[PDB]
């Protein structure tokens, strides 16, 4: 254990990198970005407000994080207090979960990219991967399990929209945007099919 | 204060909006409509010639009745304003 | 690496400050051999070790926040 | 010769000021987030992944890529610095050097001649003997350039994706349909079949070499 | 006449306060900057070049270019303080006038004559007489008119680029697909195509 | 001000404004209407004939009164604002 | 002053949209072809020197 | 400078743009009426069949002369950026 | 061709050498040297400070200055 | 014809012209040159610290009033 006021100096600076933490190692990337994507599917840019898709994300990212906070609280929250592992020990004990975490969420290509940007060649037990290696293609992995599930989104819509503008152009219709027909429809379809509640289970699902 | 007085405010003042945009937007539908009338009669089909009696048309609607549409405005602003300390809650 | 030398460094002030307030403990009990000028000079080190740390802290915190800020 | 503490202290704390500054005009950074400011343009999401996230990839590929230069400093100026065999100004000196070899693989001959000759300088006999202030800005130049080569070339795929939806549409009579929407979808799924972040950042990293 | 050491000193945090102000009135700081800013407007990137690498590349582009009058300050006026053979008034009254005959340089007659008249300034003969007063304002006019000139010009090719894929686009019959994401790649392509950037900045450097 | 201090400057504005562009938009309809007549007239089915001689003509155009309407705009914005002084007051 | 100020450049924006429009090419933004003009028809006014002048001659 | 200069750069900058475009626009415009006058005399009545081979007549056009529109372009540009430091005045 | 580096590494290795002076002559009046007066030590000293104090307000000004003008939305 | 550069620049010359004559005054009375007094020196050297506070007293009044504003968003 070092000085009290050592501690304290530590805890502020790492207190300002809370986003950094949310961001990169937490799943809020993921939810954000299919948000955006799934705005982006419906036609609207501003129909719900960007801040109420980062709280609904940031919910989110709490209940699925939950299971790990619990981990954190059993390993870190409680020995630091009955003092039986304390500062160095516990640190990286209650940071050992998020590492199962990323571990898990991680692919093995962003993983072997990362290792050979970095010439770690003895890296070869998967449960001792640095930080370094393990964040960024965490990150990328992340930006290509949003991509697909935003894709995945998609398909519906742009069927929906096709089906509109098919029937448009069969009808005799040359000139009627379909956009504008189709886009009343989108919205009965993610209403009606309940769209909102089976995609916040399938992102639970999809860890 | 009480929720009929506000959503009539809103009401009175979108009807302003609306006698405010209907004379220009009336008159650029009926000259669009002449207009396509004409096409479909003389079998004449370009969708650029539509956009050009169409600006000349609404652009006159300001020197005709512009004067009305400032002066009805500037009278709502000013009603409003002077009635703002009579609905404080 | 990086964060390797910061530990270095913190480990090294917390030291610092570690011993300087040893030896003030050990001279308030009337220990021997323990000099009040030494004290005082290994307290204004430690301060002044302190105060080089939180300027740094201040100075990386700074540029990491100027940085995250940019418009990609 | 070797300056006063005092003075090392407070030329060390004013030159931790210019970090920004260091990052963006001598290692990479410089192109590899502008090319990302380009590539979620291509995709046609400007949204994209959010800003902060695409700065922290950036940070951290740019620290891979100067890792060898890091390590070359650390190894043949810092070290004797903390084991006591060299000044500050010595430090400063000879750490420099591996960052202007790394400079000056990646600057482009001809805006080094140009801020040359702007800065009326003398007969450089050799690499070795260029000056940093001529040496600076000329790498932030050939930097800007080979970072617009790169996102030009970055938009090719999406510019086909594009041209073959809108033909299609149009192929059919579907006149009124905008082919961004429909487009869009379809980009997404190139870059996440051919693996396109994975593949550019190793490009982008096998480019610096 | 020479001012004690405590008022030297004051003078000189005094004046090193104004620093900024000296290099955007003074300096030809100001054109290039909004010359980058408005090319960086003109290739449809708002936000590609980050404002600290244009601020830098802007700072170190003024600073060679000021380079000759930094020259003439120093052998004329600086160095002779330095060796205590001139006062500090007599020395930044010698080193105003490189500088002053710089901005002279690069100044519109018209604007002068404007804030001549406005500042109800009696006649004054030849260049020799104009206090800095007076000239530093019309400077920032002239700086300020030049640069539009220069950015309105730079808008050129990036509009005949958008024009011609406009066309192209709309001769096909593909009436609701936007230019701008067809232009963008080929605006780059252009600007990396003709040397772009050291061009634009050795044009800049030249026009001063 | 007034309404009309308004109205007046918006109405000679706008005159300026019509000015400028009639006799872009007066060719450019031209032009439209006669290669359109002429593709109804041999019953030629095409939505896209029209734009190429639009564009020649609007750039033919252009080149023909550019510096009439360059110097109708730069003078009516130099009086504009060698007025300025006087219009508030 | 400032609502008097914005016309002209109000009228640049109207024309160059309008003869866009019914020339045909609609989808090109106005705005992104207009900013040029706007800053031509400043520096042929001399709109700093002018608008100096109009500010001075307010009082 | 005065207005003439600028009149005379706009002069040179849509005679490179002309200069560009035409050897696209002719060809298409050459393919649409050909394909339509084809049509009209064949009764084959649908307009979308014209737009298929004006894509590859354009794209003929370019992998013919993609290059040299290339080229002629970039002689312009280098010019005008080299002419920027004589325009001012 | 004047340098602004040059400038202030001369500035500094002046400050730094007032500075060795003033603190070589106070170590060697401590270890009992005759030709040397405590008057002119706690003056040498007080004048190093002196620079030093000059040295750390350009530096603040200097700093200020250029964050100032980095800070700008170009 | 009032310019606010003149009026300082007169200031601070009369600070100088003050601390001058209380050097010189400090200098002729250590040279022992008779018709000299300690408390008129004394005196003289206070007035000098007074009148160089009161400028930077107005200097630091002035520069905080021009960043203020200086900074404001237009």
């Amino acid at each position: 254990s070092w000085s009290l006021s050592v501690q304290t100096l530590v805890f502020i600076t790492s207190l300002t990198f809370l986003p950094a933490i949310l961001l990169m190692m937490t799943s809020f990337t993921r939810i954000i970005i299919v948000f955006g994507l799934l705005r982006n599917a419906l036609g609207t840019p501003s129909a719900p407000p960007n801040q109420v898709l980062l709280g609904l994300a940031l919910f989110l990212t709490f209940f699925i994080m939950s299971p790990v906070i619990d981990k954190i609280y059993v390993d870190a929250y409680q020995p630091f207090s009955e003092q039986k592992i304390s500062m160095q020990e516990a640190l990286d004990k209650g940071a050992q979960p998020l590492r199962a975490f990323m571990l898990r969420q991680t692919r093995e290509a962003d993983l072997a990219l990362f290792a050979r940007l970095a010439n770690s060649g003895p890296l070869q037990g998967p449960e001792a991967v640095p930080m370094r290696i393990l964040l960024p293609a965490y990150v990328t992995s992340e930006l290509k399990t949003a991509f697909q599930i935003g894709f995945t989104i998609f398909i519906p819509f742009l069927i929906i929209d096709l089906v509109i503008a098919s029937v448009l152009m069969a009808l005799g219709m040359m000139m009627v945007p379909p956009a504008t027909i189709a886009l009343p429809f989108k919205l009965m379809l993610f209403v009606l099919v309940d769209g909102w509640q089976l995609l916040m289970g399938s992102l639970a699902q999809s860890f | 204060m009480t929720p009929e007085s506000v959503m009539m405010m809103g009401t009175e003042a979108m009807k302003v909006a609306l006698a405010l945009a209907a004379p220009l937007l009336l008159v650029a539908l009926i000259t669009g409509l002449i207009i396509s009338i004409l096409q479909a009669a003389t079998q004449i089909n370009e969708m650029t010639l539509s956009f050009i009696p169409k600006i000349v048309a609404v652009f006159i609607a300001i020197i005709v009745a512009g004067p009305w549409m400032l002066n009805l405005l500037l009278d709502y602003v000013r009603t409003l304003f002077s009635n703002l300390p009579y609905i404080i809650g | 690496s990086f964060a390797g030398q910061l530990h270095a460094a913190l480990d090294r002030i917390s030291d610092r400050q570690a011993a300087a307030r040893v030896q003030a403990e050990k001279f308030t009990l009337g220990e021997p051999g323990i000099a009040l000028n030494d004290v005082m000079a290994d307290m204004q080190k430690a301060s002044v070790s302190m105060q080089m740390g939180i300027q740094v802290r201040n100075k990386l915190v700074a540029a990491y926040q100027e940085v995250m800020s940019m418009q990609v």
